[PDB]
C-alpha cells in the first residue's frame, strides 16, 4: 500500500532513460489501479507520437498532471523525442531523409543531424560521424566487453562483488557471536 | 514508522471513491481472459498488442496483397 | 635489440647482405637448415621474427645491460617482497 | 618465498659482478653466455597473447568467488536459524 | 516557480521553455524565435544568454569524434565573421587543414601492459587473506 | 565514590581491553593444534589392515 510511491516514482524516472520496466513480478491490487490512469502514456512513451500523445496527456491527464508544477512531465513532452532518437540509436546505423526523418516527425536535413549530434554529446551511445557524400554514418557499436578487455571490464565486478558477499560473511560471523554471546 | 501509510490508504481510499467498481468490472472483462495467465509475458503481449492496437493489428491477411506489390 | 619491438623486417637482412627479396626466404631456410636459430614466423606481411641465439664471443655492451636489467630485475624482486611482505606479514605472518 | 630467491640471487650477483670486472684464472666464461641468455629468453612479454589466459585464470576466480559466496552462503543456514530458534526459546523458557 | 499567479504571459513561460529549448538543445528555433521578443528591454540579456551558451554550444558541436566539414559549420556556426575561426584556433589549438576541420587524438589510447592490474590484484588477494583471515 | 567511578572503571578498560589479543592468540592457536591432533589422529589409519565382518 506504500511501495506505490517508491514505485510509482520509481517507474517515472526509468522511463526517462527510455526503457520502462512495467509490472511484472508484483501482483497486488493497488499499484494496478494507481497504474491504470498512467498505462496508457507509459505505453505511449516508447511508440512515441508527438502530435497525439500530447493531447492524449492533457486530454485525460487529472491527477498525475495535477500532483504540482508539473515539472517531470513537461519535461518528458520534449524527452519523448529524446527516447524516440535513443530508439533510433537502438536502431540501425543508417539515417534517411525522408523513410526515417518522416517516420521521426521531423523532416528536415538541419535539425536531423544537430539533434541527432546532440544524443550524441550525451554519451550514453557510440557513434562513429563522418561525412563523405552528405549522409551521416555511425558505428553504434554497443558490442558487450566479451573477448574485449575483460579483466578490466568485470575487475571492479569482481572487487565490489567479493566486497558485498564478504561483509556479508561478517553479517554471517558477527549474529552467531551475538547468539553464544548470552551462553 | 507505519504510521505515514494511514494518508496514502486515504487517497486510494478517494481513488477507490472516484468510479465505484467500474474499473473492477470494466477491467474484469479482460483480466477474466487474462486471470491465471503469467502477467510477466503479458507485457510483452499486452506491448505489442497495445501497439498494433491502432493501426495494422493482424497484418497476416495483407501480406498476400503485399506479395504482389512490394 | 634485446627488447622494445625485436620484431623486424627483411629491409635490414637485405640491406646489410645486399641481397635480393626473392633470396631472404633461402637465406631464413638456411639459418634454420644450420640449427643455430629456432626462429619461426607467423607474419603475413614480409617480417622477421628471431627467438633464442648464441653470442658465442663477447659483449661488453651485455655486461653492462646485463647489470642494468639485472640490478633492475633484483630490486624489482626486492620491491615486490618489501611491498607484500610488508603488509601481508602485519597481518598473517 | 621472495627472501628465499632474495637472499640467493641477492647473494650471487654481488660476488658474481665482483668476479666480473675483478676476475682472472679463467672461471668457465663460456657459461656466462647461456647464463645471460637465458636471462633474456624473457624479453619482457607484451602480454597481448596472454589477455585471454588473464580471462581465463580471472574466470576461475569468478568460480572461487561463486563457490565461496554461495557455500558460506549455505553455512550461515544453521547459524541464522540458531541464532533465533534457540535465544527464543531459552528466554521464554528460562522463566 | 510554477505557483500559479498569471500563467498567461510570455514572460512568465518564457524561462521554462528557453530552458526546455536548451535540454533540446535546438538553436534554430532560439535564432528564429529571437524575434518574436517583445518590446520588453531584456532582449540584450537573451544576447547576453546565447553569448554565453555560445561556448558550449559551439563546443558541443565541434566535438569531432572522428570528423566534421566545414560545409555543415557555414550553416550551424555563426555569421561569416571570421571571430570563431580566430578565438578557436588560439582556443582549442587544432590543425587546419584544406578547408576541413581535423580531428586527432581520438580513441588513440594505448591499452595497458596488464602489469600494475596484475599488481593491484595481488594487493586485492592480500585482502581477501585479510578480510577472509582476520579475526580466524 | 562517584568520580572515582571513572579512573577506578579506567583498570577494568585495560583488564578487559587486554584479553582481545590473548583471545587472539587462543583461537589461532588452538585451531593449529586442532589440525595438529586432527592430522596425527588421520595418519594413524593406514591402509595395510586386515579384514573381518
Amino acid at each position: 500500500g506504500f511501495k506505490q510511491t517508491v514505485h510509482k516514482l520509481l517507474i517515472v524516472v526509468e522511463l526517462l532513460l527510455g526503457e520502462i520496466p512495467d509490472r511484472l513480478q508484483f501482483r497486488q491490487p493497488s499499484l494496478k489501479r494507481s497504474l491504470m490512469p498512467y498505462f496508457l502514456l507509459t505505453q505511449a512513451v516508447r511508440t512515441g507520437n508527438l502530435a497525439k500523445f500530447n493531447q492524449v496527456l492533457d486530454q485525460f491527464g487529472e491527477k498525475f498532471q495535477a500532483d504540482g508544477t508539473y515539472t517531470l512531465i513537461i519535461r518528458l513532452r520534449h524527452n519523448v523525442i529524446k527516447t524516440g532518437v535513443r530508439m533510433i540509436s537502438l536502431s540501425y546505423s543508417r539515417i534517411s531523409l525522408a523513410d526515417i526523418a518522416q517516420k521521426l516527425q521531423l523532416d528536415s536535413p538541419e535539425d536531423a543531424e544537430f539533434i541527432v549530434a546532440k544524443a550524441i554529446r550525451d554519451g550514453v551511445i557510440e557513434a562513429s560521424i563522418n561525412h563523405e557524400k552528405g549522409y551521416v554514418q555511425s558505428k553504434e557499436m554497443i558490442d558487450i566487453y566479451s573477448t574485449r578487455e575483460p579483466q578490466l571490464a568485470f575487475h571492479q565486478r569482481i572487487s565490489f562483488c567479493l566486497d558485498i558477499h564478504n561483509m556479508s560473511v561478517k553479517a554471517m560471523r558477527f549474529p552467531p557471536k551475538s547468539y553464544n554471546k548470552d551462553l | 514508522m507505519s504510521e505515514k501509510k494511514q494518508p496514502v490508504d486515504l487517497g486510494l481510499l478517494e481513488e477507490d471513491d472516484e468510479f465505484e467498481e467500474f474499473p473492477a468490472e470494466d477491467w474484469a472483462g479482460l483480466d477474466e481472459d487474462e486471470d491465471a495467465h503469467v502477467w510477466e509475458d503479458n507485457w510483452d503481449d499486452d506491448n505489442v498488442e497495445d501497439d498494433f492496437s491502432n493501426q495494422l493489428r493482424a497484418e497476416l491477411e495483407k501480406h498476400g496483397y503485399k506479395m504482389e506489390t512490394s | 635489440r634485446p627488447a622494445n619491438h625485436r620484431q623486424l623486417t627483411f629491409e635490414e637482412i637485405a640491406k646489410s647482405a645486399k641481397i635480393t627479396v626473392n633470396e631472404v626466404e633461402l637465406l631464413v631456410m638456411k639459418a634454420l637448415s644450420v640449427g643455430l636459430v629456432k626462429g619461426s614466423i607467423d607474419e603475413v606481411d614480409k617480417r622477421v621474427h628471431m627467438t633464442w641465439v648464441q653470442p658465442r664471443v663477447l659483449d661488453l655492451q651485455q655486461i653492462k645491460g646485463m647489470k642494468d636489467r639485472l640490478e633492475f630485475w633484483c630490486t624489482d624482486v626486492k620491491s615486490m617482497e618489501m611491498l607484500v611482505e610488508h603488509q601481508a606479514h602485519d597481518i598473517l605472518t | 618465498h621472495g627472501l628465499k630467491g632474495l637472499n640467493s640471487k641477492l647473494l650471487d650477483i654481488r660476488s658474481y659482478l665482483e668476479k666480473v670486472a675483478t676476475g682472472k684464472l679463467p672461471i668457465n666464461h663460456q657459461i656466462i653466455y647461456q647464463l645471460q641468455d637465458v636471462f633474456n629468453l624473457l624479453p619482457d612479454v607484451s602480454l597481448q597473447e596472454f589477455v585471454k589466459a588473464f580471462y581465463l585464470k580471472t574466470n576461475d576466480q569468478m568460480v572461487v568467488v561463486y563457490l565461496a559466496s554461495l557455500i558460506r552462503s549455505v553455512v550461515a543456514l544453521h547459524n541464522l536459524i540458531n541464532n533465533k530458534i534457540a535465544n527464543r526459546d531459552a528466554e521464554k523458557k528460562e522463566g | 516557480l510554477p505557483a500559479k499567479d498569471i500563467q498567461t504571459n510570455v514572460y512568465i513561460k518564457h524561462p521554462v521553455s528557453l530552458e526546455q529549448y536548451l535540454m533540446e538543445g535546438s538553436y534554430n528555433k532560439v535564432f528564429l524565435a529571437k524575434g518574436n521578443i517583445p518590446a520588453e528591454s531584456y532582449t540584450f540579456f537573451i544576447d547576453i544568454l546565447l553569448d554565453t551558451i555560445r561556448d558550449e554550444i559551439a563546443g558541443c558541436i565541434e566535438k569531432a569524434y572522428e570528423k566534421i566539414l566545414f560545409t555543415e559549420a557555414t550553416r550551424i556556426l555563426f555569421f561569416n565573421t571570421p571571430k570563431k575561426m580566430t578565438d578557436y584556433a588560439k582556443k582549442r589549438g587544432w590543425v587546419l587543414g584544406p578547408n576541413n576541420y581535423y580531428s586527432f587524438a581520438s580513441q588513440q589510447q594505448k591499452p595497458e601492459d596488464t602489469t600494475i592490474p596484475s599488481t593491484e590484484l595481488a594487493k586485492q588477494v592480500i585482502e581477501y587473506a585479510r578480510q577472509l583471515e582476520m579475526i580466524v | 565514590d562517584l568520580y572515582s567511578r571513572y579512573k577506578k572503571l579506567q583498570q577494568e578498560l585495560e583488564f578487559l581491553e587486554v584479553q582481545e589479543e590473548y583471545i587472539k592468540d587462543e583461537q589461532k592457536n588452538l585451531k593449529k593444534e586442532f589440525l595438529h591432533a586432527q592430522e596425527e589422529v588421520k595418519r594413524i589409519q593406514s591402509i595395510p589392515l586386515v579384514i573381518g565382518q
